[PDB]
This record gives C-alpha cells, structure tokens and sequence, in this order.
RNA sequence: AGGUUCGUGGUAGGAGAGCGUUCUAAGGGCGGUGAAGUCAGACCGGAAGGACUGGUGGAGCGCUUAGAAGUGAGAAUGCCG
RNA sequence: UACUCGGGAGUCAGACUGCGAGUGAUAAGAUCCGUAGUCGAAAGGGAAACAGCCCAGACCACCAGUUAAGGUCCCCAAAUA
RNA sequence: CCGAUAGUGAACCAGUACCGUGAGGGAAAGGUGAAAAGCACCCCGGAAGGGGAGUGAAACAGUUCCUGAAACCGUGUGCCUACAAGUAGUUAGAGCCCGUUAAUGGGUGAUAGCGUGCCUUUUGUAGAAUGAACCGGCGAGUUACGAUUUGUUGCAAGGUUAA
C-alpha cells in the first residue's frame, strides 16, 4: 500500500568524531554499530544504507575491566595443518589499537554485502590527530 | 572415473570460452595487391622480397 | 428422446480406484499396505 | 538490398563448422575471402563455395555492387544424423554419430 | 469403443512449464522439475504472506523508536503514555507521521508525555 | 490539512481528491458515504482524538465495487500425498475524498 | 428462501458432490467469408478446468438431455522412439 | 452424548518425555509392564541448528490490535529500567 | 469393433530381413498435388546444393512430399552480471525498458528478510536408504455367472416365467 522507503543517496549522511578515552571496548562498539547502521534516524529501510561516517580517536585509551588485558584471547588461522596464532587484547592496544577497535565493531555488524559497505565507513586513529579535516567532522558524545 | 552429474548449459558453454581459433597474420602484396602471409611467398604472383621465385 | 430422466436414485456412478490421489483411493486404491490382503488374488476361504 | 546462399546436408560435424564460420562474421566480402583462403581447416573450402556463390548471386540476379559487401549474417545448422557402428571388445558395439550441417550465408552492402 | 489419449496431457503440462516463466535453466523447460518448482512457489508464498504483516510492523516500530528518542523518550515509554491518554493510532500512522509530518508526531509526543 | 479516519478494521491517511480503496462497502456507484470515526486532523492546527475527534467527519463518492486480481492458493506436504488447490478474488470498494469536516 | 448457534490441521480409511476424454440416440447448430489440430497472449470459475482474439492449417466439429466405457501417469533398475 | 441393528474398512514393526516398578551395574538414545502427554497423522512461536521438550491447534484475504512461552547492549523487534 | 506404438506377427513384395548347427525365434516400414501440370531457360559450383524465372489455389506442397508438439542445436537482441559462499524460489524493493483480453498493468532485477528437491518405505529420511539422463507415446480393480445389502419402479397374499 503506502508506506515510506528511502532510496540510494537520498538521505543525507554526516560525518562525526567520537573520542574513545576510558570507554569500555563493548560499549563504544555497540554505540557506534548502531550509527553506521542508520537506527537513529526515522528513515531507516534495512535494505539501504542511510547510517552516517564515524572517526574514533584515542584509540591506545580505549579500557578493559577485570583481566581482559592478559586473559582475552584473538585467534587466526592460516588454513595450514596446526596454523593457529593466539594475540591477547592488551598487548594489541599496545601495539595495534586500530586492529581491536575494528574487529570489535565488526563483530557486532550484519554478515551481508551491506555489513561489509558499512565497515568502510569507519576509520579508527590511536593518536588524537585524523586525516579528514576536509570532511569537517563534528564531536559526538556518547 | 565417472561423472556424478550432468553437466548444465551455461557450465558448458563456460568451459567453451577459450576454445576459439585466432585469425590469420595477413597483409596485401606490395605487387599484385592480393592477400599473403608474412614471412611466405605469394601463391599469386610467386614474389618474394620482390623477385620472381 | 432429447429430454430423457430417469427416476431419480435409481443409477448411481461407479466408483473407480487408482486415479490419484485426490479422490481418496489413490496409491494403494483402498488396500492398506503390504500384506496378503494387499495382493492380487489374495486373501483366505471362505470360513 | 540482401542475397543469400544455403549448402544443405553437408557431411560434415556442425562443431567443427561453426569454429570457422565464427570469424567470418561482419566482415567485408574480399577481406572473408581471404581470411578464408589462409585458415587451415576442412570447413574453410565449403564456406568459402556458398560466399561466393551469394556473391555472384547477388551480382547477377539483384545488381549489387560486388566491392562493397559485407557478411551480414553466417550460421550453421544441423542436418540428419547418419547412425553408424564400431565392433569394441568382448563382444560389443558402440554407437557412432556421422553428422551433416545446413550452412547459410548472407551478404549485403555497408 | 477405445480412447487413446491425445490432447489433454500436453495442455495440463505446457500450462506448469509456464506457470514456471523466469526460473533457472531446467526449471523453465522440462515439466518434471517446473512442477517440483511450481509447488515449491505456491508454499512458499502461502507462508510469506504471513510473514509480510509481521516484517512490516517490526519496520514501523524501529521508525517509531528513532523518532521518539529526539523527544526524549523510549519507543515502551511513548506508547504506554499514548494508551494512558486515550490515543489509538496504530503503528502504520505513527510511522508515517513521525517521516512525514514530523511536528504533528512532536505534538503527540508531548500529548503522552503529558499523560504520563 | 489531512485526516486519519479507521475503516475497514484498520486506519488510513486521507486527504481531498485523494482515490481510495477499501473493504467492501454498502452503496450503489455514485453514492456519498461519510465516515464519522476520525482520528486526527492535521494541518496547522492538530485536532486530536480520544479516540475520536468531536463532530468530525469526511466525505467520499463511491466509484466502483469491485474484487481483486485473482490469487492462487496453494499447499502441500511432502511424502504424505497430500495437495490443496483455492482460488481467491478479495471485493474492495473505490472512492474519491469528497470534503474533510 | 431467511435466521441463530456451534464448527471447517490431517496419514491408513469411510461418506458425498463434481471436472475432463472417446462413442451412440434425439433435438438444435457451426464451418472454404476457413473445421479439427498446433503456436502466442496482461481473460473467466472455489478446484479438476473453460472461453475470446490473432498466426499457421486446409476439412470436418461443437452445444443440450440422456446412455455406454480400452476413462485421466511423474516414478514400475517399466517397453518403444 | 450413550445404546441396539445393519453396509464398508484400515490396524496387529511404534518412538520419546514425566511419574510408579521389574531386569541390568539403582548403566545405555537398553529392555519389559502400568499411568499421563506429545509425535506418528501437526504447520506456527521459543529452545543457535534440533519428529517426541516449553507455548499453542493453520477455512481464505489485510502494509490493523492484544497477549503466551521466551525476551528487551549490537548482530535482532522491545529497558544500557 | 481398431484406426498405423492401435487392429492380425504382417494395411507397404512378411513368416520376408535378421539371429541360430538345428529344432526354433522373429522385426521396422502408410499420406506430393484435383491433375505430373514433377521446375524450359539464366547464374555460382566438378558435383551435391542453392538464387532467380516458370507451373499450381498453395513450392514455407519440389519425388521420407498433409499437419508438424517437446526434448535438443543455433543467430539476433531489451534488462542484469568479474569482493562473491547460492535446493535457485518467495516476500520487500530502487533503477532501467515497454504498453495489455485495461487493471490497485508487462520484462529485468542492485540490495534486504525467510527458505535442506520429488517419490517409495519407515518409530524416525534433506538424507551419506530406494527409483528416475531428458522429452514424447504406450502402460494396472475388468467381464461372466452365483450370494448378500442399500436405492428405484411394477404388482401385491401373492409375485414371476425358463426352454
Ligand atoms: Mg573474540
Ligand atoms: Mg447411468
Ligand atoms: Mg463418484
Ligand atoms: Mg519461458
Ligand atoms: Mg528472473
Ligand atoms: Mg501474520
Ligand atoms: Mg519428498
Ligand atoms: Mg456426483
Ligand atoms: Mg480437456
Ligand atoms: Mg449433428
Ligand atoms: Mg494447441
Ligand atoms: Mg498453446
Ligand atoms: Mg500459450
Ligand atoms: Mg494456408
Ligand atoms: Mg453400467
Ligand atoms: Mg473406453
Ligand atoms: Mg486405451
Ligand atoms: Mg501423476
Ligand atoms: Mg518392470
Ligand atoms: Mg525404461
Ligand atoms: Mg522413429
Ligand atoms: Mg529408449
Ligand atoms: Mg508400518
Ligand atoms: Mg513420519
Ligand atoms: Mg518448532
Ligand atoms: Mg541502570
Ligand atoms: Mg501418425
Ligand atoms: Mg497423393
Ligand atoms: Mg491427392
Ligand atoms: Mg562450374
Ligand atoms: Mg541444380
Ligand atoms: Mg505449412
Ligand atoms: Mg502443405
Ligand atoms: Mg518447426
Ligand atoms: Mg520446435
Ligand atoms: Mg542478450
Ligand atoms: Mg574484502
Ligand atoms: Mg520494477
Ligand atoms: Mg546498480
Ligand atoms: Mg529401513
Ligand atoms: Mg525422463
Ligand atoms: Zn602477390
């Protein structure tokens, strides 16, 4: 009958920065899944994309509470007899806070063609500083 | 040793992609203007580098 | 000769078995499943 | 406007045909002919037969000029089947396909 | 007398080989396969015509919620505060409203706010 | 300026000259039926109901009686012989949006 | 004919009402200004099914009420092409 | 509803779950009884998937509403109560 | 009663061809047109085969010749497709292209949700249990005479003939 569906590029997207400093890695993820997904504007249709472009900064800050830091676990396969490799969540914040912050927000995405368009829309920085000032981003709090 | 299924259509017409042939290196002779390949004698004229043969 | 009827519940229409299964005696048209009562000829004597 | 020229029941597999009469396809008539003249295949002589006679019917019977043809369209078809037989071992015989073709050609100008 | 069977076998199946136009390969030429294909359709549109009213609603809800949160308020808070005031416009309508009409969805949202 | 009104056990967004369909209605072609269970009237000015809005009503001229493209109902299940074959053609009435009251 | 109430998942299985095919009888029709068959369509009926329009075809075929059956196929490592 | 008389049957391989027993080792998705349920012959919702567990019995249509078991951070509808 | 897979095995040079040492077993195969008027002549080609011209109502009836379905093989083109994990559909749905037995119309479909063929046999099968390469034709509760029960009709303390 008649009801509203938005249609490719109608839907004006915006560009946001959100600071990760003592924010639990869960959290941050589950806030920022629902704002690429597009659930916080009234025109969301689940078969296009109307969700908005996120930066994440500070990324090295990002907390873990009790011991997450020694005691969580990431694993890779090869696809090799006995290629396993083991990496724990401290040592990566040390080392490669962008890595983390990206599988945890994936995790928690549609598995679909979509999903993985809506994984290009983010951009993960350990330092303070990003690279698009060309985008005119805007501060967006939690 | 044995196929376990037919095969369809389109995988067939898949598998024929590559089994075309190439087109012939010709180029017209500089005496009578008729066809030749490159590299042989004219069956036309019987030149060669511009000599009877 | 064009307008002939017969008094009326006096001919029924036969029924017929095996024509699929949309009229109820379908597959097994009425038999049941494998026994000797399911077989061509089968069944006992009288008593 | 257009001639054509047919070879019917031609002892020869369509496969094998229509490899050739693939690459004759929108092109001009003496470039075919010579394209024809230099592929090394059986087909090539019986294809290069039925182009020219739809060339010199069209010539004779519609007054086309004969230097600006092009092949319009080149097809091969299917005819009947010969059914023959090859003694295997052990005692048996296994069927063989001697196939025909229908081979048309048609040629026009630009 | 003998009826030999002509006509009637190839009307039936040429009319489910087409009732099969559109499908993959086999499944728009040969009738074995077609009706298997055909019967697979029919079942498959009898379930989803129940599933349709049920995707709809859950659509309207998500749109209702993502309005209401710039109110200040829950998708659960804004309807039962609707209910306590007497208010019964469906889903469809509030959705609608909240895309289209956006300040006639903020009056109604004050109204429940109000109720509450 | 439009109305929401409910009809047909459900509801349905209305505005003039507006061509509607709806469940099956009592009314020869060419009849006036009012509809008295408004809802909301918006534009500029919001009226809304608890549950209805006070002598408010609308105003439509039946266009046509009719029953839908027809549809195929179809079940099955599989390995036990059984098969279900329906057809159904849904009636509907047409109307054109006289006046909101 | 109209109401009121209670119902309407289904295998083996019981009961009922029908669709379509060939032939016969009577009535009444169509058809070289084009029959049957065949092809294509976005039409009609609750189902089995039934029309209409156009192409091909080139000589026979519907409808009504009855009657009689070599009476309806997707599967049998089925038979023939 | 029950019963009596008459026409037509199919069934005689059952399974799991709870409770009460035997056999077994106070094993078995074991075996054999009693008692109730579901499957068989039952789709829909929940247990990730999952005949037999939990909720609940599909005449057809709707882009309407309220609830059951189960749930309300994201995948994924609803409390970052 | 059949109408060319039917009716004789045999509608056609059929107990023939073919198989077997032999006794013996045992096929397939109908249709130009009313009338041969069965295509003079020209052109390409060794021919076969075509393109004209002519005959005919028709040659898209041209000596396996009425009609001419499906599988299967091709040529052309409107829409889609080279980051994607698919019992192949269905529901939602843009974009592009059309225009009907005219009606809340047709073709194709980026993307999103849901979704383990059909049959048989089983307590239980998507089943790694069975069967089917595909398309077409053929292919299974009948008849005779008795028994019993239900319905219908005629006559009724009677009813009914067999040869
Ligand atoms: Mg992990
Ligand atoms: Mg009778
Ligand atoms: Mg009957
Ligand atoms: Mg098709
Ligand atoms: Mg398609
Ligand atoms: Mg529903
Ligand atoms: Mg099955
Ligand atoms: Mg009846
Ligand atoms: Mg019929
Ligand atoms: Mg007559
Ligand atoms: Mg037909
Ligand atoms: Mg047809
Ligand atoms: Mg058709
Ligand atoms: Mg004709
Ligand atoms: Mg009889
Ligand atoms: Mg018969
Ligand atoms: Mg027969
Ligand atoms: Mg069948
Ligand atoms: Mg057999
Ligand atoms: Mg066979
Ligand atoms: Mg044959
Ligand atoms: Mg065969
Ligand atoms: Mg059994
Ligand atoms: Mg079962
Ligand atoms: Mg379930
Ligand atoms: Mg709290
Ligand atoms: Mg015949
Ligand atoms: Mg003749
Ligand atoms: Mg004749
Ligand atoms: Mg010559
Ligand atoms: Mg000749
Ligand atoms: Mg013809
Ligand atoms: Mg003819
Ligand atoms: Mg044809
Ligand atoms: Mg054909
Ligand atoms: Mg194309
Ligand atoms: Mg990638
Ligand atoms: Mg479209
Ligand atoms: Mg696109
Ligand atoms: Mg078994
Ligand atoms: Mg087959
Ligand atoms: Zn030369």
């Amino acid at each position: 009958r008649t009801t509203y569906m938005a249609k490719p590029g109608e839907v004006e997207r915006k560009w946001y920065v959100i600071d990760a400093t003592g924010v639990s890695l869960g959290r941050l993820s589950s806030e920022v899944a629902s704002i690429l997904r597009g659930k916080n504007k009234p025109q969301f249709t689940p078969h296009i994309d109307t969700g908005d472009f996120v930066i994440i900064i500070n990324a090295g800050k990002i907390g873990l509470t009790g011991k997450k830091a020694t005691d969580k676990i990431y694993y890779r396969h090869s696809q090799y007899p006995g290629g396993l490799k083991s990496r724990t969540a401290g040592e990566m914040r040390t080392n490669n806070p962008e890595k983390l912050l990206e599988l945890s927000i994936k995790g928690m995405l549609p598995k679909n063609s979509l999903g993985r368009q809506l994984f290009k829309k983010l951009h993960v920085y350990g330092g303070s500083e990003h690279e698009h000032a060309a985008q005119k981003p805007e501060v967006y709090e939690l | 040793a044995v196929p376990f299924r037919r095969t369809s259509k389109a995988k067939k017409r898949k598998r024929r992609t590559h089994v075309k042939l190439q087109l012939p290196g010709m180029n017209e002779c500089s005496n009578c203007g008729e066809y030749r390949l490159s590299h042989h004698v004219c069956p036309e004229c019987g030149q060669y580098d511009g000599k009877d043969v | 000769l064009h307008e002939l009827k017969p008094s009326e519940g006096s001919r029924k229409e036969r029924n017929r078995v095996g024509r699929g299964t949309g009229s109820g005696n379908g597959k097994t048209s009425g038999r049941g499943h494998k026994g000797q009562k399911a077989r061509s000829g089968g069944g006992v004597r009288l008593g | 406007t257009s001639a054509k020229a047919v070879a019917k029941t031609v002892r020869i597999a369509p496969r094998k045909a229509r490899i050739v009469i693939d690459l004759i396809r929108g092109k001009q008539v003496g470039e075919a002919i010579a394209i024809l003249k230099y592929t090394p295949r059986s087909a090539s002589p019986i294809i290069e037969k039925v182009l020219k006679s739809a060339i010199a019917n069209a010539e004779h019977n519609y007054d086309l000029d004969i230097n600006n043809l092009v092949v319009e369209e080149a097809f091969v078809d299917e005819g009947p089947t010969l059914k023959r037989f090859r003694p295997r071992a052990q005692g048996r015989a296994s069927a063989i396909n001697k196939r025909t073709s229908h081979i048309t050609v048609v040629v026009s100008e630009v | 007398p003998r009826v030999k069977g002509g006509t009637v076998t190839r009307k039936r199946r040429k009319k489910i080989v087409k009732l099969a136009k559109g499908y993959y390969g086999s499944k728009h030429l040969l009738f074995k396969v077609a009706n298997q294909a055909v019967m697979k359709s029919y079942q498959y549109a009898y379930r989803d015509r129940r599933q349709k009213k049920r995707d709809f609603r859950r659509l309207w809800i998500a749109r209702i919620n993502a309005a209401a949160r710039m109110q200040d308020l829950s998708y659960s808070k804004l309807m039962h505060g609707l209910k306590l005031a007497g208010i019964d416009i469906n889903r469809k309508m509030l959705a609608d409203l909240a895309v289209n009409d956006i300040a006639s969805f903020n009056t109604l949202a004050d109204s429940a706010k109000k109720a509450l | 300026m439009y109305a929401i009104i409910e009809t047909g056990g459900k509801q349905i967004k209305v505005e003039a000259g507006q061509e509607i369909y709806v469940e099956k209605l009592a009314g020869e072609v060419g009849d006036v039926v009012t509809f008295d269970k408004v809802l909301f009237v918006g534009g500029d000015s919001a009226k809304v109901g608890v549950p209805f809005v006070d002598g408010a009503t609308v105003t439509a001229k039946v266009e046509k009686q009719g029953r839908a493209k027809k549809l195929t109902v179809y079940k099955y299940k599989p390995k036990k012989n059984y098969h279900k074959k329906q057809g159904h053609r849904q009636p509907y009435t047409k109307l054109t949006i006289d006046a909101i009251n």
